[PDB]
């Protein structure tokens, strides 16, 4: 069988031990970024999986530098491995060359990390897909996606896990070019409502957080009130 | 890390099949020619040379090692290249230390003994190709063969690729002990008119050539030349 | 040690002189110090004799590695650069001044080498215990576009200040002569220096040396 | 990776190891190599494979290899791995000359080989050497001497001995003709011949097929000599003439 | 370098490749150890005759120090292996205590050397057993037998290799205080051990001795024809 | 033999029966994953690489769907084939020239790079526990001696100098439209070059395409360093065309 | 099948089955619970005794001061565990001269844990772990699991039978944040009891508790330590 | 054919598993804590009257106070018992105390799961130890019987058999304990039940006896202190 290494091509040339890792990612909750006028928003359709979870716990939105933002799908160890690479690469980067890592570099570097997992039969390719948001003056609002395969690219919005597809058809009717961040996140939980299964997964909270002009260019969780108030309308606008 | 455990291992019936089958990568090469002349070595080959889109110029099957000794090859071309980078640092390491250029026999048995390891060490498969080695020292022309075991052999006159088994024939009726160069340039290219298919011009086949004044390829004017006749 | 060179309209000129000592003892009388780089690049070495040697030595065999792979003719440059790189990390531990001349496809360049691994492009140099009486010359006689046989005489001028005025220093003048279209290894080029002629005949015949024990083995 | 790993160096059920017992089978079809001890000396004789028109004859022999001052050795089997190991044998016995200032002992000096042979069926996880070898010699502990070696590591002494194509029959020939302690280098020259025209019987015997190399001493110093061609024809020349005198 | 897991557990506890070593064992030729009042001898088969052959260069008897010897049965190569690892250690054990090793001491640690080739990745067991033989000290007699597990236990007398069964049951038969009252019939005792087993007998019995303070002595084809001799006459009687 | 297998030869680098490899022939299937084609051409004057440009998601920043990489300021290439392989490959061509710089103290030669990147692929071909990359690399550059130069190596190993070539789902046909061309042609050489890369794409895909469906870089020898035309610059060039 | 004996190959449907298999091993330990109040956490154990003459196997571990765990799962595994994180806790100490905060200690096992289930011929940890804490923030009871995941929770069971356990857990959870350190340890205590065959109650000899909170360091209470805590069960 | 290290669908790793299949194949060995002390009793499993019985050594001591029976794969438990007893010294070295019986069991159970293909040195462990082990000992806690087999589990112990008739013994182990029993009746209560359950007439030759006291160091039985035991049994 052609299926158990990542070394081995299979007759088509497919690599399917790429292809079974993002089968990880799909079958996880639904994430989306949205980049508009001033910033990028984060949100997360965070499955709770037992009441006797705190509020908080499996965080599925990581600050990967004080700047960059990273959003998360998939096996969640995986992903916080990701993390801390992308933390380390940013890190780094700051120490060698003396400024901020830009974020266009922070994911090429971190997609060539994950595309080294992909050639060997000694390790096995990560099943998390990400994404990586930011804000500054000098580079304006960027929003970048990586998968299993290593690929990146650039997004205006972005979707990744179960309702993938749902999620880019609902961020499609936004003339998010024009739009704020303040204005962003209402949107962002309203679609997270939308491709949420209600009757399939029972209970979910609502993860939020956002870097733009309004934080300074800082990646931050998005204050619980405002919060809230998006969960609020969302959930009225769903009616 | 790299797999640790050899690739090419005995059969039941004590064959290196591994080794049987980069042979038979050999064997469905493009033809390659080797005549030692009374006064030196020719070297020819045909190129695997589809489009006119080619730049013929561009990559080399006939290489110098160093000024004395060159190489042609058939079977795969990017494990070629290979050798040639080890033959032509293991030439330098040698005259690093004799303050002489390497002599072909030697250059052959530590080109030969390379080939040797890629059938026993870890992780890897043999070299699919094997070398024919032209040189001059002592005054003496040299022709060689080295095959993926790392078997190396002398010849007078042979063939190697696609209708080897022919070309070997056509050479037997043909070659003597008293031959010129210039004489054996013109059979190596009718040994590989004899199976050639396209009709020949100097942009698909590559010759070179090794005297007393030392190894170099022949240019494709010089080619022309030997071609009118043929 | 002298040793230069100079570039001159077209090319370069290259001069060394033939003595090596060992201490204040002449170990050599016509040693040769202008040495292969490749067929287009030569270099004159003064310091150490085993340093100089190698160094050249290895540099040419790695030139010759990329020239082979490249199918083009060297650059000065390239010579230049693996030179200053290993001597830099030997830290002055190999004791190499050299200068290194050639013709390449951008022209004639000319670089001295110290062995702490700088490098200095310029259109005359000199190295070695005769340097200054060397540069002396060149200071006061050198030219911009000399002419061959113009450069070739200042040349040898200079190695001869070298030799006449230094003790390091002597035996012949050796030149190295390159340009786009020749190259010309002229040693010996001039032989300032003559060892004087026997006076008296010491031809001490068969049985003069007393002799305790004898064994001819005969060979093949 | 477990899944490829075809494991050389592992047994089987019946305490056997398939690769060396497989090396074994590819020597038993290559080059008849036979070994003769006699009083003043010691020879080797090989079937050359290398006869084809065209090939050029460029070295002194094919398959008969000088070790050192004293030693000579000759392989049937894979020749780029006789190589290698002939390639080990010249370091070992100047290893050992480097040391003690004498050379190697022609027993240690297989024995060393060995160990190196035994090591590759134990660990390391690659597939043995190919090859058996015959090695002459003389030392100054047991005088004239004959070795044989093979891809498990094991050797043994032999007055006579064969190993590749044939081996079985050549020894039965051999064990027959053998005169224990009366053997010169003219009459193990003879048996030799002898031998080697029964065992290469596809065909007729001629020189062009195959090499002799001898081992004697002279003035206190050891000779290993390959016979020229124009010896090997007269001593196939007087073997014919001998079975002519066979029956009257 | 190959790190293979080469010897592992199977299903009830099982360590085939200890298992199939064992197997080699069995293959090999017969060896026999008794350990008399003051001598100890050892003696084994074959293996094979053969004319032609230098008989000195097959000896399957060696010593390892002035004071131990053994004998072994199995894979020869590997033997080779583990006796130079134990000649290396008996002169270690010199250098450090300034004793000769006790029979036991290299006992131990052939032992425990053919325990590691059972653990350690990317190595096969060795396919043989030992039987060491020697004097302490104190003057008093050993013989120990060591296999490829690496266990290893002190025995009066014992056999290994093909045949060892029968020829173990015939050591439980005849091993007595008069077998062995003195080193004649020692001798003798192994000599019709090995005769029962012996192909074409004997002929190919190789034969060795070590006497307290005296060092290995290995007999002549004469010597043992002599011992042959006067017990076959004797089993007419 | 034709077609046989015995053991692991579809599985790693060894050989079957036939002395092929399975494994490097399936990294050549992988190319095609992709569903694109690039066409490179050069002249006395310049050289080319066009490729297509394929954004179907609306919500892409299509400023970042690219398969043109500047390597050094003189030496561009297009990259077809599994995009992340690529763009490893392409980092590695960027490390190998300025290493080649540091050392020699010249820019490295486009022939020279792409002997290099072959020779790096030729070893996952020998050695069992990697993959070869399933991406192809062609490469543009001014040699100041013979020119332009377009230069092509694949996951064989193997590599060549071309008057013209081409790359990915349609390599076959664009080979044929560009044999065909050239024979036609004075001293077997293109001429005007951006419009015979163009051409050849737009036939063999049958498109007739937009300025933003399509990415175009040149180098030429009055411009060496690398350029990638803007969609104006583009455009330009398609309605030069649509216009005889 | 061809997919479940390493934790390299991902199988068709995106799972690994070698870390489902790991987390078997906990499933299968005896029964833990763990749970906390503004001011304690508390960890209580089933120990298992082999036979009728062993002692029951230790359950609960000291850390650090501030720190302890239970654990469910391979023994060996446990220890390997309770090692790095003591070594954790040391350094911490050494560098900083204050306490590692629980949730970077619980981060750092979250990352040791990954490594090997990425690496061929690499497994996963086979056991789980309740880890009791107090830091700034109050106290902390963290879950681990064999896939590296892990949890932050207001109480927690794992190994056999401990669905009841948590069934208990959240039908009570309500009341933990303000009881009292008896009332709370009490609660652990008729949560494991849910565990248990109806036949067989909580006894000195197979319950194991551990503590620590604003005003204690962790303590563990075994044996006759234990009978102030099981007495009025009332 | 799959690694070392992998796990069954049962959250077992099957050469551990494997490992304890292999205890089964070894004599029986017995364990006894009382107040006055512990014993250690092992059948030796004699195959050969030319075998010498003293040879067979499944009893060691490990320290002055601490002795250890074994079961099992016997060559495979050599280097267990020379971890416990250099471990015993170094820390009498470093602490200048005498180490516990639980701190003894601990240190050689953390060797236990350190095997595996592809983490470690050029030829480390390729698989676990085919060995159970009871130690007895007396520390300040007083006498102490600890147990441990292949996955690293060790535990204390008032009374435990292991080896081939390890169910059987444990039986009768259960019946006849209780925490008042004196040393003398402990001892008598092992060597029943080994008669009951080896294959062999049990006498003074073909089993090992071992004590430690708070009084008195580890003591292996002579021959004629065996027999004096043995009359009533
Ligand atoms: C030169 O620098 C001369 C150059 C050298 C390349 C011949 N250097 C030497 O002669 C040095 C000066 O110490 N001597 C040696 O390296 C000792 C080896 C000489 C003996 C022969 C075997 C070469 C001058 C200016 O130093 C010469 O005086
Ligand atoms: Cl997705
Ligand atoms: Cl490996
Ligand atoms: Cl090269
Ligand atoms: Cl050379
Ligand atoms: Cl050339
Ligand atoms: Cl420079
Ligand atoms: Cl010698
Ligand atoms: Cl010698
Ligand atoms: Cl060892
Ligand atoms: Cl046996
Ligand atoms: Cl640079
Ligand atoms: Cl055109
Ligand atoms: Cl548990
Ligand atoms: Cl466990
Ligand atoms: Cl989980
Ligand atoms: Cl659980
Ligand atoms: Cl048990
Ligand atoms: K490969």
């Amino acid at each position: 069988g052609y299926d158990l290494s990542a070394s081995t091509f299979s007759p088509d040339g497919r690599v399917f031990q790429v292809e079974y890792a993002m089968k990880a990612v799909e079958n996880s909750s639904t994430a989306i970024g949205i980049r508009c006028k001033d910033g990028v928003v984060f949100g997360v359709e965070k499955l709770v999986l037992s009441k006797l979870y705190e509020e908080g716990s499996n965080k599925r939105l990581f600050n990967v530098d004080r700047h960059v933002g990273m959003a998360v799908a998939g096996l969640l160890a995986d992903a916080r491995s990701l993390a801390d690479i992308a933390r380390e690469e940013a890190s780094n980067f700051r120490s060698n060359f003396g400024y901020n890592i830009p974020l266009k570099h922070l994911a090429d570097r971190v997609a060539m990390y994950v595309h080294a997992y992909t050639l060997y039969s000694a390790v096995r390719p990560f099943g998390c897909s990400f994404m990586l948001g930011s804000y500054s003056v000098n580079d304006g609002a960027q929003l970048y996606m990586i998968d299993p395969s290593g690929v990146s690219y650039g997004y205006w919005g972005c979707a990744i896990g179960k309702a993938r597809q749902a999620a880019k058809t609902e961020i499609e009717k936004l003339q998010m070019k024009e739009m704020t961040c303040r204005d962003i996140v209402k949107e962002v939980a309203k679609i997270i409502y939308i491709v949420h299964d209600e009757v399939k997964d029972k209970a979910f909270e609502l993860e939020l957080s956002w870097v733009g002009e309004l934080t300074n260019g800082r990646h931050e969780i998005v204050p619980k009130d405002i919060r809230e108030e998006a969960e609020k309308y969302a959930k009225e606008s769903l009616k | 890390r790299g797999y640790s455990f050899s690739l090419t291992t005995f059969s039941p019936s004590g064959k290196l099949v591994q080794i049987e089958y980069a042979l038979a990568a050999v064997a469905g090469g493009a033809p390659s020619v080797g005549i030692k002349a009374a006064n030196g070595v020719v070297l020819a080959t045909e190129k695997k040379q589809k489009s006119i889109l080619y730049d013929e110029r561009s990559v080399h099957k006939v290489e110098p090692i160093t000024k004395h000794i060159g190489l042609v090859y058939s079977g795969m071309g990017p494990d070629y290249r290979v050798l040639v980078h080890r033959a032509r640092k293991l030439a330098q390491q040698y005259y690093l230390v004799y303050q002489e250029p390497i002599p072909t026999a030697q250059l052959v048995q530590r080109v030969a003994s390379v080939m040797q390891e890629y059938t026993q060490s870890g992780g890897v498969r043999p070299f699919g190709v094997s070398l024919l080695i032209c040189g001059w020292n002592e005054g003496r022309p040299y022709l060689f063969q080295s095959d993926p075991s790392g078997a190396y052999f002398a010849w007078k006159a042979t063939a190697m690729g696609k209708n080897y088994v022919n070309g070997k024939t056509f050479l037997e009726k043909r070659y003597n002990e008293d031959l010129e160069l210039e004489d054996a340039i013109h059979t190596a290219i009718l040994t590989l008119k004899e199976s050639f298919e396209g009709q020949m011009t100097e942009d698909n086949i590559e010759v070179g050539i090794c005297n007393e004044a030392g190894f170099r390829r022949l240019t494709p004017t010089e080619v022309k030349d030997y071609l009118a006749a043929i | 040690t002298t040793i230069a060179g100079v570039v001159y309209k077209d090319g370069i000129v290259l001069g060394a002189d033939t003595r090596a000592t060992e201490g204040m003892v002449v170990a050599d009388k016509n040693c040769s110090k202008i040495h292969f780089i490749s067929p287009n690049i030569y270099c004159c070495g003064a310091g150490t004799a085993a340093d100089t040697d190698m160094t050249t030595q290895l540099i040419s065999s790695n030139l010759e590695l990329h020239s082979l792979s490249t199918g083009r003719l060297p650059r000065v440059v390239t010579a230049n650069r693996m030179l200053k790189q290993m001597l830099f990390r030997y830290q002055g531990y190999i004791g190499a001044a050299l200068v290194l001349g050639g013709v390449d496809v951008t022209g004639p360049h000319l670089y001295s080498i110290y062995p702490h691994g700088s490098t200095d492009k310029l259109p005359y140099v000199t190295m070695g215990s005769g340097s200054l009486a060397a540069m002396a010359v060149f200071e006061d006689k050198f030219r911009p576009d000399m002419e061959e046989e113009e450069a070739k005489n200042l040349v040898s001028e200079a190695i001869a200040a070298g030799i006449f005025n230094d003790l390091g220093s002597g035996s012949n003048i050796d030149l190295c002569v390159i340009s786009k279209n020749k190259l010309d290894f002229l040693r010996p080029y001039t032989v300032p220096n003559k060892k004087g002629t026997r006076l008296g005949r010491y031809r001490c015949e068969k049985g003069t040396t007393a002799v305790l024990t004898e064994k001819i083995t005969p060979l093949e | 990776s477990r899944r490829y790993d075809s494991r050389t160096t592992i047994f089987s059920p019946e305490g056997r190891l398939y690769q060396v017992e497989y090396a074994m089978e590819a020597i038993g079809h290559a080059g008849t190599c036979l070994g003769i001890l006699a009083n003043d000396g010691v020879l080797l004789a090989a079937e050359r494979r290398n006869i084809h028109k065209l090939l050029d004859e460029v070295f002194f022999s094919e398959k008969i290899y000088k070790l050192n001052e004293d030693m000579a050795c000759s392989v049937a089997g894979i020749t780029s791995d006789a190589n290698v190991l002939t390639n080990e044998l010249r370091l070992i016995a100047q290893r050992y000359l480097l040391q003690y200032q004498e050379p190697i002992p022609c027993e240690q000096l297989v024995t060393a080989l060995c160990d190196i042979k035994q090591a590759y069926t134990q660990f390391g996880g690659k597939r043995p050497f190919g090859v058996s070898l015959l090695y002459i010699g003389w030392d100054k502990h047991y005088g004239f001497q004959l070795y044989q070696s093979d891809p498990s590591g094991n050797y043994g002494g032999w007055k006579a001995t064969c190993i590749g194509n044939n081996s079985a029959a050549a020894v039965s020939m051999l064990k027959q003709d053998y005169k224990e302690g009366e053997m010169t280098l003219k009459s193990a020259l003879a048996l030799a011949i002898k031998v080697l025209n029964k065992t290469m019987d596809v065909s007729k015997l001629s020189a062009e097929k195959v090499e002799i190399a001898t081992l004697t001493r002279e003035n206190g110093k050891t000779v290993i000599r390959v016979l020229k061609q124009k010896e090997v024809e007269q001593l196939i020349k007087k073997h014919e003439e001998e079975e002519a005198k066979a029956e009257r | 370098s190959y790190d293979r897991a080469i010897t592992v557990f199977s299903p009830d506890g099982h360590l085939f490749q200890v298992e199939y070593a064992q197997e080699a064992v069995k293959k090999g030729s017969t060896a026999v150890g008794v350990r008399g009042r003051d001598i100890v001898v050892l003696g084994v088969e074959k293996k094979s005759v053969a004319k032609l052959q230098d008989e000195r260069t097959v000896r399957k008897i060696c010593a390892l120090d002035d004071n131990v010897c053994m004998a072994f049965a199995g894979l020869t190569a590997d033997a080779r292996i583990v006796i130079n690892r134990a000649r290396v250690e008996c002169q270690s054990h010199r250098l450090t205590v300034e004793d000769p090793v006790t029979v036991e001491y290299i006992t131990r640690y052939i032992a425990s050397l053919k325990q590691r080739y059972t653990q350690s990745n990317g190595r096969r067991p060795f396919g043989i057993s030992a039987l060491i033989v020697g004097f302490d000290f104190d003057g008093t007699p050993r013989l120990y037998q060591t296999d490829p597990s690496g266990t290893y236990h002190a025995w009066k007398a014992n056999a290994i290799g093909r045949g060892a069964k029968s020829v173990r049951e015939f050591l439980e038969k005849n091993y007595t205080d008069e077998a062995i009252e003195t080193d004649d019939l020692t001798i003798k005792l192994v000599i019709k051990a090995l005769l029962e087993v012996v192909q074409s007998g004997g002929k190919n019995i190789e034969l060795a001795v070590m006497r307290r303070d005296q060092s290995l002595k290995i007999l002549n084809p004469e010597e043992i024809e002599k011992y042959v001799a006067e017990i076959e006459k004797e089993k007419e009687e | 033999s034709r077609g046989s297998s015995a053991g692991f030869d579809r599985h790693i680098t060894i050989f079957s029966p036939e002395g092929r490899l399975y494994q490097v022939e399936y990294a050549f299937k992988a190319i095609n994953q992709g569903g694109l084609t690039s066409v490179a051409v050069r002249g006395k004057d310049c050289a080319v690489i066009v490729t297509q440009k394929k954004v179907p998601d609306k919500l892409l920043d299509s400023s970042t769907v690219t398969h043109l990489f500047k390597i050094t300021e003189n030496i561009g290439c297009v990259m077809t084939g599994m995009t992340a392989d690529s763009r490893s490959q392409v980092q590695r061509a960027r490390y190998e020239a300025a290493n080649w710089k540091y050392k020699y103290g010249y820019e490295i030669p486009v022939d020279m790079l792409c002997k290099r990147i072959a020779d790096i692929s030729q070893v996952y071909t020998q050695n069992a526990e990697m993959r070869p990359l399933g991406c192809c690399m062609i490469l543009i550059g001014i040699d100041e001696e013979q020119g332009p130069q377009v230069y092509k190596c694949d996951p064989a190993g193997y590599y060549c100098g071309f008057k013209a070539t081409a790359a990915g789902v349609k390599q076959t046909e664009s080979t044929s439209f560009l044999e065909k061309k050239v024979k036609k042609k004075f001293d077997w050489t293109f001429e005007q070059t951006v419009e015979t890369a163009i051409t050849c794409l737009s036939t063999v895909l049958s498109i007739d395409f937009k300025p933003s469906e399509i990415e175009v870089g040149v180098v030429t020898v009055e411009n060496p360093k690398f350029r990638i035309l803007t969609e104006a610059e583009i455009d330009a060039h398609l309605v030069a065309l649509a216009e005889r | 099948n061809q997919y479940d004996n390493d934790v390299t190959v991902w199988s068709p449907q995106g799972r690994i089955h070698q870390i489902e298999y790991a987390m078997e091993a906990v499933k299968q330990g005896s029964a833990t619970v763990g749970l906390k109040s503004k001011t304690h956490a508390v960890l209580v154990a089933l120990k298992r005794a082999q036979s009728e003459l062993a002692a029951h196997q230790k359950k609960i571990l000291h850390v650090d001061n501030h720190i302890g765990i239970s654990i469910a799962g391979l023994t060996a595994d446990a220890r390997l565990l309770c090692n790095f994180m003591r070594q954790e806790c040391l350094d911490s100490r050494f560098v900083f001269d204050r306490p590692l905060p629980v949730s970077r200690l619980v981060s750092l096992i979250g990352s040791k844990t990954q490594i090997p289930t990425q690496r061929y011929g690499r497994r996963p940890y086979g056991v789980g772990l309740l880890i009791a804490g107090y830091d700034d923030m109050g106290p902390h009871i963290f879950q681990t699991c064999p896939s590296a995941n892990y949890f932050d929770c207001r109480a927690m069971s794992i190994g056999a039978r401990s669905q009841s356990a948590r069934t208990y857990l959240e039908r009570h959870m309500s009341e933990f944040m303000e009881c009292n350190l008896n009332e709370l340890v009490k609660h652990g205590l008729r949560a494991l009891r849910e565990t248990l065959p109806a036949e067989q109650d909580l006894t000195t000899k197979n319950v194991s508790i551990g503590i620590v909170g604003k005003d204690l360091e962790f303590t563990i209470y075994d044996d006759d330590d234990v009978s102030p805590f099981l007495e009025g069960l009332e | 054919d799959r690694g070392v290290n992998t796990f069954s669908p049962e959250g077992r790793l099957f050469q551990v598993e494997y490992a304890i299949e292999a205890i089964k194949l070894g004599s029986t060995a017995i364990g006894i804590q009382t107040s006055e002390g512990v014993c250690l009793a092992v059948e030796k499993r004699i195959t050969s009257p030319l075998m010498e019985p003293s040879s067979i050594e499944k009893i060691v001591e490990i320290d002055a106070h601490i002795g250890c029976a074994m079961s099992g794969l016997i060559a495979d438990a050599k280097t267990l018992i020379d971890k416990a007893r250099v471990e015993t010294q170094n820390h009498w070295f470093t602490y200048n105390e005498t180490m516990t019986v639980e701190s003894v069991t601990q240190a050689v159970s953390n060797l236990a799961l350190q095997f595996g293909e592809e983490d470690a040195d050029p030829g480390a462990m390729s698989r676990p130890f085919g060995v159970a082990l009871l130690f007895g000992g007396v520390d300040e806690k007083g006498p102490q019987l600890f147990h441990m087999d292949p996955s690293g589990t060790f535990v204390q112990c008032d009374a435990r058999a292991i080896g081939s008739a390890s169910e059987g013994a444990q039986s009768s182990l259960q019946e006849v304990y209780h925490k008042s029993m004196t040393l003398k009746e402990a001892i008598k209560s092992s060597l029943i039940i080994l008669k009951q359950v080896m294959e062999e007439k049990l006498n003074a030759t073909n089993i090992e006896l071992a004590t430690v006291q708070p009084g008195q160091n580890f003591h292996m039985f002579t021959k004629e202190e065996l027999e004096e035991v043995i009359k009533d049994i």
